[PDB]
């Protein structure tokens, strides 16, 4: 007799999936929700190029370490496992991580001269302030973005220098304080046994006496420099007053607002490419909801998971 | 299965039906072949599609630079940050894998339910005019030609017409 | 139609039954009617109210001031705090909506199952003394008065009584 | 029940069948007794075993140095620690309770299903050679001896064989 | 004759969502998410909040002239802009830690620990006011602080103590004046060298003044720094000053409740009750979720980004 | 006489009760408990290695060498609730909690005399804590001292010292001979100059610590007011360990998992016992009961 049967699809698919009551169930159709593929290289992010600090690190970069060049904007900031050139002179960077967090969000960044080299310091010495910790082509040198002030004649007179903010945004400013290894040196440089420094915006107010001592030489300097920074609002005023022991700003930075950025640590080299998602391991091109690649991502990215596989069954059980 | 159709009383699938998930295979006086019922298949695809799309939509993320730096006197809050990132990681992985398993099960159950639904639709349609063999097959007590079969498939099947022709053969 | 009842071989619902979720319609010499089945309906009310009641129960808050204040040098931990609140918020949103979808599906399928099961109850009670016309209607090989209908619905219906009658009429 | 067998049209379980979750009780002139279908049972055992195992296998350990101490000027980040811990704990408790709830329901439905399947399998083997009285039972319109019984049970049931005596004792009623 | 089986249907326009199907009309549904709030700032559990007006926490504690002040509260409120501040250019140490301390508490009795008159025979308790911090265009100052000055030209070293014989913690707040010049220092506290020393069972510190003039706010360039300590029962807090100390008058005895909070709200207060209160308004509901506000005090629903959460009770609508 | 065949399901005496979504308190033929409440109420070893029980002293008292105390490695560190620093004097411990969080990260822990008792201090007198020496004047004199250390191991070295603030000038001279005095110490990670703040609230001693990286040198220079390191601690890393606070007693036994309450042997995914645990073991939950249904609905008749 004539027959009519009802039945279902089967095919050559060996693709296996997982359910709660049974493991490795071969099914007719499925999708993979997990991207295990990355492009193996650092890329541009949504057009913008990153900023690769190279041997220089954030500190060396903002302080104008001679080994860097000493530009303006970035999608994200990249440091290599070893970023050699540090803070040049042995010393301490105060609230470093905070600062790195402040740059962590921004792309705006106009470096200007807040205290123009020649004009600003009539009674003190601009050019004599080098050190053996900071080579420039083998010579004895210093940072680009800071001016180290010293005796002129035997005179190191009081200085009040004031920058009131005419820009439209926050201005990041750096300076430094020198604590000599000898009262000798102190009187060889700043001429005043007792000296003070102090600085105020409405935000920041502080005063330093040099604390004199020699703790073991780092880069053969037992003296120390402590590097400081602050953000001055617009229409506010930063004021420095020193009878000695002050490394003044030269180029200070102005930061404006677009809301994103970040920092990456990778030895992965920068290639020519573009991606909407970037990890220190490599870049990512996927539409997928999940990624096992790296926990650190930038841009529009899939969620990170410890999963070996995530596979969603679409079709039915496969029974040929 | 749960609805006992797939890997059920219907033992296996047909490599020979390429046009859809669910369907029929028939023997006739005009000959035989596999053909898929595209309405139930299509609904299945609507559902599965909305399931996957829903899955993907149900996770979308908010903005952070995962880069953060602490010094050697900051160790505590460093380990706290770590505890955060890791805890969240575990939570999400768990959510993912669980969702996947549960929706795979629900999906297979879904296909099964659909096939069973179809078979009951047809059975209910035919009534006594045909006999139920199993393997989801019917043997007609009368002559069901192309038009007849396709009438079953669009659900327009006419019992009254074949009532007697069936009766006589049911003897 | 996971169980194939609602929008299933039963094509649609009756706007005219206000008395409950699942019930009967009927015809005899004494006329027609829509009478909602009680037991099953109330059982479903119990199941579902326990479903939502439970869903609500399952969420336990702790006494909370989430808010904290961080000065301009606290930016990092300000961001860590933010990351916490946002992560948690994300996850609870996920749980909320996901739960809603899943339990929605299970609910509707639940109704389907109860419908079908009520039907099969009727059918398996009646046997051949009636036949299945389709759209979940039974046609009676015998005559059914209101005490007959009532005997069906209350679950007491007697086959061997109308046995012979139906057998002949059939 | 969802599939309407357990606490369904089969209104009770059998304390008398100890050899499995699902099975048959039979009657005939070679004697009666309880049996369990070892295939359906064993399958369900596999499914549930795997459910459990995959539940306990879905937790991979996150280890740390947890113990943390804060001074009296540390109060804010201390309360941040409290927030993190409490929040994680709430989420995990939630996921647990929810998991056991759902999966419990699904398990019961699973059993109900399996039972139904066994039943409709038997019934669809038999057809009209017997009558379903309800309560998951069948009355044989013909004589079903041991071999016939085990023939239904193992799926080999021959309809044509007893078809005649079935139609005889049947249509005598019909 | 006939018997049909079917399901309830109605005119209900309610649609829910499901993984397999979207916008599904159904007979009965419940909204689990609260979109509805009181729209105003209300009471809590019968008892009240504490609303400082244009003053901020700093003001309320120091007793800023424009603050009224008292007793108790369920929770505290500080308006979107709470200005009336430190009215003397300066800095508050550990402001947020203090705020956090208050953030859980209720009872809180403000008393005079070192009564103005009798405590300082040898110092001038009257000349404690500045132009920057006015009252009605005249001069004013904080009511909880006595600014000690020269008696004639003299400024005796003072040692004052307070033992805490209460059962609570006691909050004691003081200040340190950094002058805009020596002229002020010796003109005022009269001792070129001045030192403040504060000793408790926890707090021990010695502030020598740092003189210099940085930017003027509030019209003037002077400086002042506020500090605070919680002193435990059976504990002595000790002050010693040869100058520069701005001194405690009122201290605050603290009864600790494990719950409370601080809300920053522009919203206008009112007479009500409620068990759940938010910056945008109050809340009445049993609904487990709300999209109203992330910040809530009292016993409240989870905050969610969800616009709508609709759970299906009844079945699929198929009216015909 | 109709020759029946029936289909049915199991039931038994089992009272196990489990909760589903739409119905609660369901009796089921079989179930499994996923929530472990059981522990041995002992402090045991962990994956082999024993813990370190600080006894009467707490971390500070331990590191500073409280004599009521008195080895190299641990699985985890244990403090009593009765634990205390062995002080002595009113002073404070600087960045104490951080120091602790650091100790949580270590494992091996060689200790050594950085500044030998006899040899090191010929010009001064020794005035208590074992790991430090309190230096005062010899006869009339407290000469200026400079002492250095270089790292001869491949590990960080924890160096702890202390600073005295006499309550009066008289004390100052009676001890250190110098009314005007400084102490200062620098490694390359560190510099500080402490000068005495003389006041009453006898005497007061503040304690500080630092880690000298391998090869780096640390320097102490004092005209007075110095409690010097005797022993310093060379420490090579684990990335983990942990600090438990428990009054429970330590026994002979092993555990994959330890809690301050006691330890656990369980394969269960969930534990409500203690929020604090170490090793590989269940997620912590506020649940009173999690019981998963295995078998089916029990309907004995
Ligand atoms: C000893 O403990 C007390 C409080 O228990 C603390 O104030 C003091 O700083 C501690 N001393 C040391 C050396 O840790």
């Amino acid at each position: 007799g004539d027959t009519l049967c009802i039945g279902y699809h089967a095919n050559n698919s060996t693709d296996t999936v997982d359910t709660v009551l049974e493991k490795n169930v071969t099914v007719t159709h499925s999708v993979n929700l997990l991207e295990d593929r990355h492009n193996g290289k650092l890329c541009k992010l949504r057009g913008v190029a990153p900023l690769h600090l190279g041997k220089c690190n954030i500190a060396g970069w903002l302080l104008g370490n001679p080994e860097c060049e000493s530009a303006s904007s970035w999608s994200y900031i990249v440091e290599t496992s070893s970023s050699d050139n540090g803070t040049c002179y042995p010393g301490d960077f105060i609230n470093y991580e905070e600062l790195r967090e402040q740059l962590s969000s921004v792309s705006s960044f106009e470096r200007f001269e807040i205290f123009p080299k020649t004009s600003s310091w009539p009674n003190h010495d601009t050019n004599r302030g080098v050190t053996a910790a900071c080579p420039y082509a083998g010579a004895k040198s210093f940072y680009r973005n800071l001016i180290w002030l010293v005796k002129k004649e035997n005179s190191y007179p009081k200085l009040s220098k004031s920058y009131i903010n005419n820009k439209g945004k926050e201005v990041l400013v750096l300076w430094g304080i020198h604590h000599p290894s000898t009262s000798a040196d102190q009187q060889s440089l700043y001429q005043n046994a007792d000296a003070y420094v102090f600085v105020c915006s409405s935000r920041y107010s502080k005063k330093f006496k040099p604390e004199i001592a020699a703790c073991p030489k780092v880069r053969d300097q037992a003296g120390r420099i402590n590097y400081y920074w602050t953000l001055v609002e617009p229409g506010d005023k930063i004021t420095f007053e020193a009878t000695g022991n002050l490394v003044v700003p030269r180029y200070a930075f102005a930061m404006e607002r677009n809301s994103g950025s970040g920092i990456i640590i990778s030895d992965t080299s920068v290639h020519d490419c573009n991606t909407t998602c970037q990890t220190p391991k490599g870049a990512i091109n996927t539409s997928l909801p999940f990624q096992n690649i790296h926990p650190v991502t930038i841009g529009e990215c899939p969620k990170y998971v410890k999963s070996t596989k995530l596979r969603m069954a679409t079709g039915l059980r496969n029974v040929p | 299965g749960l609805f006992g159709a797939i890997a059920g009383f219907i033992e296996g699938g047909w490599t020979g039906m390429i046009d859809g998930w669910y369907g029929y295979h028939h023997q006739n006086e005009q000959g035989s072949g596999y053909a898929a019922d595209l309405k139930s298949t299509q609904n299945a695809i609507d559902g599965i599609t909305n399931k996957v799309n829903s899955v993907i939509e149900k996770m979308n993320t908010q903005f952070i630079a995962v880069g953060k730096e602490f010094n050697h006197l900051e160790k505590r809050i460093e380990n706290l940050n770590k505890k955060v990132d890791d805890g969240f990681l575990d939570i999400w992985t768990y959510n993912a894998e669980l969702l996947i398993l549960l929706e795979n099960e629900r999906t297979l159950d879904y296909h099964d339910s659909n096939v069973k639904n179809l078979y009951e639709k047809v059975r209910s349609q035919l009534k006594n005019n045909a006999r139920e063999i199993g393997n989801g097959c019917f043997e007609f007590y009368h002559k069901c030609d192309d038009k007849c079969m396709e009438s079953v498939k669009n659900g327009t099947y006419d019992y009254p017409k074949y009532s007697e022709e069936a009766k006589l053969n049911r003897e």
